[PDB]
């Protein structure tokens, strides 16, 4: 499998550069990972009817605005279907006991807040909150992508996952430079 | 002539200024050790703008002086000398002349005016002391759970918390947590600091007098450790450590005690045939038996079985084998107590009849 | 005196304060939400902005695409709420500064509320939407000395659940 | 597969400045003086005078190291440069007490031998430092 590229390193915070047969390729990690996460979450939603969940140490100290607690009082079965299981601590606070896998890694409060504030005004009936709203984690925002034996895993983003070239707007998420970057040296 | 002393009396104090001294820092003088002779006593100082370590040196010095000289060159020259030779330090303009037997070394020096010092706080909030062996044991018990360069800077360190007469060390990376505690002969207001990893390692090196105690002082965003004539000042990782009380499970009813050496050997044997990306190991807990199983891509399987004094229901649970081996190696007890809940909840690792150490790992769905 | 003298907390959400009458259960999160709302409005009508505080190691959110353009829209409103934040790149942002009186929190939540409100005019997103921090939610419950400072909540501040007394030996009827 | 060089033309035959000195002491001196030498090419200068052998090194930062050894020598003086690694390797890999150093001039081969051991020879040619 000669892939898109072979990840070689990071680029100052937002790009991941990968060498291939052509040249080094600059993948916008957050954008490409948002695309692939949206794709994988919808593929895992059309099948089995729920997102993959995961628990975790150290719950989050939600702080849970008033009516979001009542939204959790409303059937949390849908919340379990989004991979987010969370519990009430008292007064008007919460804490997530389980976050969906494929995101993790921080700020689970934002994901749970998005879906829980969506639980107001039951009608659901849209299901396109699983997009950038629920994909409001993407990959790592600007910090770290390990020591490379996971960078190639994101470099495998668009293999067997469609909607590659055109992003959520049309902005490219990868290659611009070719082997003929020697012109830049003039 | 500024100094004259035996080789080891100079070499040994310098060996507390190697980890902190960055061999290539952006500031050139940060590669230098500071030597200060005053009142017939010599002081050796080093810093990296974050950890500042000082100690007393030899005494055979005539006159007051303040110089900085390259740490690595000076230490290598000292260690290359015969153990027991006389060393004479002369100062000539911007040069330090080291003389030992028929050996001359003309080092270049930098002014002590450019040597940076930490503006140490004067706001001591808590001061206590404890046995160096006890503190080193606690640090060894908790150090392996620190996150190495996590997106949350407070996890890249070790929480030291004093409350009442209890000193607690907590470390976590998000997938595991190590907690150690001890009784300190003091009554202190609840204070807590987050020692950086470099501070933890340097403090680990420092504690070499197991019978003597070490004094710890908490400051305004600073911690100072004093022992063995050596003083270390370190900035703290600002922020809030996670409340460790929520992390510790209290309902893991599947409890059994087994030899730590036996389980460590079993894990070391079975890790050889474990998958290389995931490094997972499956524990099969059944009445009287615990099985450690690993398997890799090449259709190979390793399996070890351990007799256990266990009674309760069965449980299959996956673990990241590094997490298990860390606690099995850094604890020097003969036996370990395993407390299991269910397959997707935390597991508690303790020392039997020892409430002062706890270790929590979440499983992985293998 | 009045409103009591804090003695302890109840399981994580209550702070019970001893007075001449009896001990009073104060909903610490609700009381702090009310006091922070009043303090922020008082600091808003005067000086026209909240008190900012720069912080170490900023937190980076996630920053949905149109929220970055909302930051491109005048950020002086965000500075007026005491929230200075920059764009790191791609579609992510980080708070270089957070408002005081709220300090340590899920600062991403406050920034996200004020930034998603930028889909003009209005003023009362400084309420529980901005007080979506309150006090620390249900933990850390700082001890009795600052517990009394929290007990001075409605002192100097007026102003939807009540946040205090129920003990009239009604627990006696519940237990006798 | 190939023809190895003829080592006979290699070995010098007329080195006149001969002196025997302690292997361990000379190795320690070379290790000490190499600290303040340039870390990449390691030029070490040997000054040979009756009764004294001096080893001198210097580096980029205008630092200098110098050691001296008392030896049983009476012949003419000689200043010769060397790559200190070649000097140190033989002293590290030989386990004899004394070593015999034979010099000709500062432009040609230097012979290292073990006294009363005709079965070992070591030849280094100098640099011009």
């Amino acid at each position: 499998l000669p892939p898109l590229g072979f990840a070689i390193a990071q680029l100052l915070g937002i790009y991941i550069l990968a060498q291939a047969e052509d040249s080094l390729l600059l993948i916008d990690m957050h954008a490409a990972a948002e695309r692939v996460n949206y794709e994988k979450m919808k593929r895992q939603r059309q099948e089995n009817g729920n997102l993959q969940s995961q628990h975790l140490l150290i719950p989050v100290t939600f702080a849970a605005s008033h009516e979001e607690c009542a939204a959790l009082a409303d059937h949390a079965e849908t919340l379990a279907g989004f991979g987010l299981e969370l519990s009430d601590m008292g007064g008007n606070t919460l804490a997530v006991r389980a976050a969906p896998v494929m995101l993790g890694k921080s700020d689970v409060v934002s994901l749970a807040r998005d879906v829980l504030g969506e639980l107001a005004q039951v009608g659901a009936s849209h299901e396109n909150r699983i997009l950038a709203t629920m994909s409001c984690h993407g990959s790592i925002r600007a910090g770290r992508r390990l020591t490379l034996p996971e960078m190639n895993a994101l470099l495998r983003d668009m293999e067997n996952t469609p909607r590659s070239n055109q992003c959520n707007h049309g902005r490219p998420t990868w290659v611009k430079l070719t082997l003929k970057e020697l012109d830049t040296l003039f | 002539l500024i100094l004259q002393a035996e080789r080891d009396s100079l070499l040994k104090p310098l060996q507390a200024f190697t980890g902190i001294v960055e061999r290539l820092h952006t500031l050139p003088i940060l590669s230098n050790v500071l030597i200060e002779g005053r009142g017939g006593q010599t002081k050796l100082l080093a810093t990296d703008l974050e950890i500042q370590i000082d100690t007393a040196g030899p005494e055979g010095g005539a006159g007051d002086f303040r110089i900085t000289t390259n740490a690595k060159k000076f230490q290598d020259i000292l260690r290359a000398l015969p153990a027991g030779a006389l060393v004479s330090l002369d100062w000539d303009d911007n040069r330090l002349t080291l003389k030992a037997g028929k050996s001359r070394f003309a080092l270049q020096t930098l002014p002590a005016a450019d040597f940076p010092m930490m503006n140490v706080g004067e706001d001591i909030s808590a001061t206590f002391s404890l046995g160096q062996e006890r503190f080193k044991t606690m640090l060894s018990q908790v150090q392996y759970s620190m996150a190495v360069q996590d997106i949350r800077y407070y996890l890249n360190g070790l929480l030291m918390q004093v409350e009442g007469s209890q000193l607690r060390l907590v470390a976590t990376d998000g997938h595991r947590l190590a907690y150690a505690a001890c009784a300190i002969d003091a009554d202190l207001p609840r204070a807590e600091v987050i020692l950086p990893r470099k501070t933890v390692l340097e403090l680990f090196k420092l504690l070499n007098n197991p019978d003597d105690p070490i004094q710890i002082e908490l400051l305004d965003k600073q911690v100072r450790f004093q022992c063995n004539g050596t003083t270390i000042v370190s900035k703290v990782i600002d922020g809030k450590f996670p409340d460790f009380n929520r992390v510790i499970p209290l309902d893991n009813d599947k409890i059994f005690v087994l030899s730590r050496a036996e389980l460590l050997g079993a894990l070391e044997r079975v890790s050889i045939l474990a998958n290389e990306k995931f490094r997972g190991a499956r524990l099969f807990l059944q009445p009287g038996l615990l099985s450690v199983v690993c398997s890799n891509n090449e259709q190979e399987e390793a399996r070890e079985e351990i007799e256990i004094a266990y009674q309760g229901g069965e449980l299959e649970v996956g673990f990241n084998i590094g997490y298990l081996m860390d606690v099995l190696r850094n604890i020097h007890s003969d036996d370990m107590q395993l407390a299991f809940g269910d397959a997707n909840r935390s597991t508690l690792f303790t020392v039997p009849n020892n409430p002062n150490f706890k270790y929590i790992v979440m499983p992985m769905r293998i």
